[PDB]
This record gives C-alpha cells, structure tokens and sequence, in this order.
C-alpha cells in the first residue's frame, strides 16, 4: 500500500481521492492520504470551497515515483511534484503514519469498482493523451480542450485522444461510402483497431479515461470522446464477440458509478437510444441496457 | 444554413449553386398479387438536378435495373442520387463546379455530404422552402424521355426555354416554381390552362409554350387562381 503526503493544506478544498471525496478545513493538519491500493492508475482531484470553478487533479501510479502534494500561493493550486530523494520521503511519511495525520483509503474488501472502471487504463497511455513528458503524473481540469475541439488553442494542454469523426475520408472507403457510414465496422476494426489502437485493450483504456475525465472534471471534450467510441462499436455491424461482452461490463460499471444528479449533463440522449434501441448491437449490452432503464428511464 | 424566405435573392447571385431534388428517384406502382398480397413494381425515375441562375437541368435518369436485386430501396435511392450528383460535379471543369448544392429534403444531407467529401470547399445547405420540384414529371417531354430510357442516361435541357433573353433569372425561377406549383395541385387544370389555345405551341427545342409577354401575364394569373382555388376546393373556403 502506497501514500501520497501533503505539505499542508492552506486552504478549504474538497479532496477527492478515485470514486471517493471528502473535505479538508482552511489550515486543518491535514498531511495526505495512505493505503493507496497498487496496481491501478489513482486520481487525486480538488475542488476549491471558494471557487468551485476548475475541478482540477492528477493522475498518477505510485510504482512510477515518491509523489506528494504542495500547495503554491503564486500559482494558487495544490500541485502534484515528485520527490526524488526515497530516504527523505520515506521517513516523512513514517513520521506523519505515526503521528495519525492521513485519512485512509476507505476501500471496501468486497467492492472493485475502481478495478473495473481503470481496467484498460494505464499510466503510459494517460502521458500520452496529456503531454507534459518532464512529470511522471498527468494534470487534467475542467477548461481543458481536446485536439479535435481545437480543430472545430494552446495545443500544450490540450486532452490528445484519437480523434473519431464518422464524416471524414479516414472513415469512409472511396466507393462504399454507403456501406461504410451506415455500418462503420471497416472503421471500427481495420483503421482504428488494427491500425492506430493496435487492440481493443487500448481503446477500451482511452474509453474508459475519457469517461473518468468526464465525470471527475466535468470534461465536456472528454464526455464527447467517450460517447464517440461507444458510439463506434454499436454501429458496427461486425465486432468481436470478447468486445461486446467486455464493452457490456465497462459500461454498466460507468453508469452504475455516475452521480443521479450528473445524468442531465453527462449522457447524451442521442448516443444512448441510438446504441440501446436501433443500433446493430442493440441486443448486445444486457447488463447496459438493465441498468440505464432502472436507474435513467427518463433519458430513454 | 439553411435556406429560405430571408436569403431567397441569394440564389440569383453569381456564385454557381445546384438546386438537388431526389423525390422522383424511387418511383412505384402499388398492385395485389394473384395471391391477394401486395406488391410494388419500380417504373424509372429521375434525379432532378437544377442551376436556377442559368436554367440549366441536368437530368439523370434512373432505370429500374439498378434497383435489381437491392434492399431498403428508398433509403438506397438517397445514397444513389448523392452517388450521382458526386459524379456529376467530378465531370464538370473546376470553373463550373459549384460553390454549393442546395437539398429539397433534409435526408438528402449526410448521403451528399459523405460523397462529396473529397469537396470540403462545396456548401451542402438544406432549405425552409416547399419547393414543386416533384412536379417535374407533369412536364410531358421530361416524363417522355424518363419513361422511354432503356438504360441510365442523363439529359441536358434549359427549364426556362429562351425566357432569360426577356426576363431576370429572378423572375424565371418565380414562373417556374408557380408554374409546377400549379401543375402539383391541379395538374389537368394547370395543363387546361397551358395548352387550351391550339395557336400558341410548344418549341421542339422548348418545353413550355410560346407565350408572348402579354399571354404569359394571363397565364400566370391563371395558375394564381387556379392555386387558391383548389386552396378552396380543399379546405372549403
Ligand atoms: C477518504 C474519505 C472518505 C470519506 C467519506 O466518505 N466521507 C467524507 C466526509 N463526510 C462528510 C462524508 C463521507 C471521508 S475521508
Ligand atoms: C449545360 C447546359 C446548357 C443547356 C442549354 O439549354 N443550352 C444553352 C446553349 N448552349 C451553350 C448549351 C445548351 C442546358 S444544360
């Protein structure tokens, strides 16, 4: 188990650590947060009580590095850095254990939620979305625009996720421009899955952060990506039959974790009819299907 | 953007557009089957494709083979006529290309748009206007030479005849749309109206009648009564 300490927190900020959030008082001795579960990617976010504008946060894997966070008057954010000397940190975490100054990652024996909503994500990929290659970590906030959305403008922060636009000649075969639109499989399976993702792993790992970054930040260039590769798959008429069922168990742990009262602004209505009710893998999401029509029957 | 009443003069103005009309493409007779089913037979059609600067009509012809053997014909017809239109502009020189093509029906718009891709630069517009435009086969010569094609050809006309060496391309297309207007809500009236005097003929080169000035102001207050009387007819007013 792993820890990410904190210098101090000077001001009023809700912390959120993955699918977890919690609150932190102007000047509290509030010095990090331990038994950080490995294996996974973790997100530490914030929000602060003064400005709920810019949701803001890290992503990061502790095999990768000795993490910490500083808050920085100048720059006015909590700041993810890196601690080079393991010595130094490895005693300042022992001293602020023994001093009981860290909230516990609260994780349930039973429960894997983080686990299916971070399955496919990995910290290699994440850098490369968010380009920022002298830190080990990834920042991400609210503002931040896609590739994509700057083509429809800093492009050094911008979210590079492959970009999906079903009316473009990357998408469309010279001479089966009907077949290909109406039934996007050639798409789907020779020009992003063999060709640029190299397999379905990797692009339901940039699903899947896509989706986080939707719902942690309200990324709305993140929201649109997510939708545009479910999308993708549903209206392929020939899709592996591993991926559908995989797809069906990524997305009813994403529905199943999205806050009731984000829905209004995190679903596209459009998207989800189409892929649950016209699609050609309308049949295909049992688990899907079950839980939207139980938890969001006023979307469909 | 759309097109319509606010920007109507736009479509006489020197930027080369085509108006695309795809409601005569798919065209069909309804009949029971010695079993008492129904069926439909296809019978040709026509894809009308219209500068209403110029006049210019380029008529492509659908021959029912090329619904051989095919599904879901009226959504195959959409993607056909994009098909063709498409190829239609790769044939003209770069100069008589146009600058946009304007859809009488919104699900004309992704068909033409993903066809004309390798043409970023060519506007795909849809319009606020309930053109006649289905009415281009109560012109006789039109409906002769789409149901006399024993395989796909196109056919060039002028729709205005030699109407623009008298009037602004403003004033044709205001008699042309008022002319199939009428002929789409009355068509034996409307024809009655057109030919009803034997002196007055039809040019071989020519569609419609040799109107004078004078005779084609009668006609047009003929067709304007005709269309709001059947107004009348219809809704009892
Ligand atoms: C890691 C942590 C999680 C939580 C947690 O669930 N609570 C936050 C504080 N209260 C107000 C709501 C519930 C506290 S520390
Ligand atoms: C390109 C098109 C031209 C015409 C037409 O009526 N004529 C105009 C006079 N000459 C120059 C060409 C033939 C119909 S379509």
């Amino acid at each position: 188990m792993n820890t990410v300490p904190f210098t101090s927190a000077p001001i009023e900020v809700t912390i959120g650590i993955d699918q977890y959030s919690f609150n932190v008082k102007e000047n509290q001795p509030f010095h990090g947060i331990k038994d950080i579960p490995i294996g996974h990617v973790h997100v530490i976010h914030f929000q602060h009580a003064d400005n709920s504008s810019m949701r803001y946060g890290y992503w990061f894997d502790c095999r990768m590095g000795n993490f910490y966070i500083q808050y920085d008057p100048k720059d006015g954010l909590y700041k993810m850095m890196e601690e080079r000397d393991g010595a130094k940190f490895e005693n300042i975490v022992h001293n602020f254990k023994e001093r009981q100054m860290m909230v516990s990652y609260p994780k349930i024996d039973e429960d894997d939620t983080w686990y299916n909503l971070t399955e496919f994500v990995q910290m290699d990929k994440i850098r490369k979305i968010v380009r920022k290659d002298e830190n080990q970590f990834s920042y991400v906030d609210s503002s931040m625009t896609t590739v994509q959305e700057n083509e429809l403008s800093d492009p050094a922060h911008s979210l590079n996720y492959t970009v999906i636009n079903f009316k473009s000649r990357e998408a469309i075969r010279p001479g089966h421009e009907m077949e290909d639109f109406l039934d996007k499989s050639y798409y789907l399976n020779t020009v992003m899955l063999q060709g640029i993702f190299k397999n379905s792993s990797n692009y339901f790992g940039e699903l899947q952060f896509a989706f986080l970054n939707a719902m942690f930040f309200g990324n709305y260039g993140s929201s649109l990506q997510w939708h545009a590769m479910i999308e993708l798959i549903c209206s392929s008429a020939t899709v592996p039959k591993h991926m559908l069922d995989k797809l069906d168990e990524i997305l009813y742990y994403q529905i199943k974790t999205l806050p009731e009262q984000y829905s209004d602004i995190l679903l596209n209505e459009r998207v989800w009819n189409i892929c649950l009710y016209s699609s050609f893998q309308k049949n295909s999401l049992h688990n899907t299907e079950k839980i939207m029509e139980n938890k969001y029957p006023e979307l469909l | 953007g759309a097109m319509n009443s606010s920007n109507y003069a736009e479509l006489f103005n020197n930027d080369i557009k085509l108006f695309v009309d795809d409601t005569n493409v798919y065209r069909v007779t309804v009949h029971k089957t010695f079993e008492g089913n129904v069926a439909t037979k296809a019978i040709n059609g026509c894809i009308f494709t219209l500068n209403p600067k110029t006049g210019h009509l380029f008529l492509k012809i659908i021959h029912t083979s090329v619904w051989a053997g095919q599904k879901r014909l009226s959504q195959l017809a959409k993607w056909k006529t994009a098909e063709e239109v498409s190829a239609l502009v790769r044939s003209l020189p770069k100069e008589e290309q146009p600058k946009q093509i304007i859809v009488t029906r919104k699900a004309m718009l992704d068909p033409l748009e993903v066809h004309m891709l390798d043409f970023p630069n060519i506007a795909i517009r849809p319009t606020e206007l309930r053109l006649p435009f289905s009415a281009a086969m109560s012109i006789d010569k039109l409906s002769d030479v789409v149901m006399k094609a024993t395989e796909p050809q196109m056919v060039l006309f002028n729709i205005y005849d030699d109407w623009l060496d008298r009037i602004s391309s403003y004033t044709a297309f205001s008699r042309l749309t008022l002319l199939l207007r009428a002929l789409k809500t009355n068509e034996e009236s409307a024809k009655m109206i057109l030919l009803s005097d034997p002196t007055i003929t039809i040019k071989s080169y020519h569609l419609w009648p040799s109107f004078t000035d004078e005779q084609w102001i009668t006609i047009e207050s003929q067709m304007r009564d005709l269309i709001l009387t059947e107004y009348g007819r219809k809704y009892n007013v």
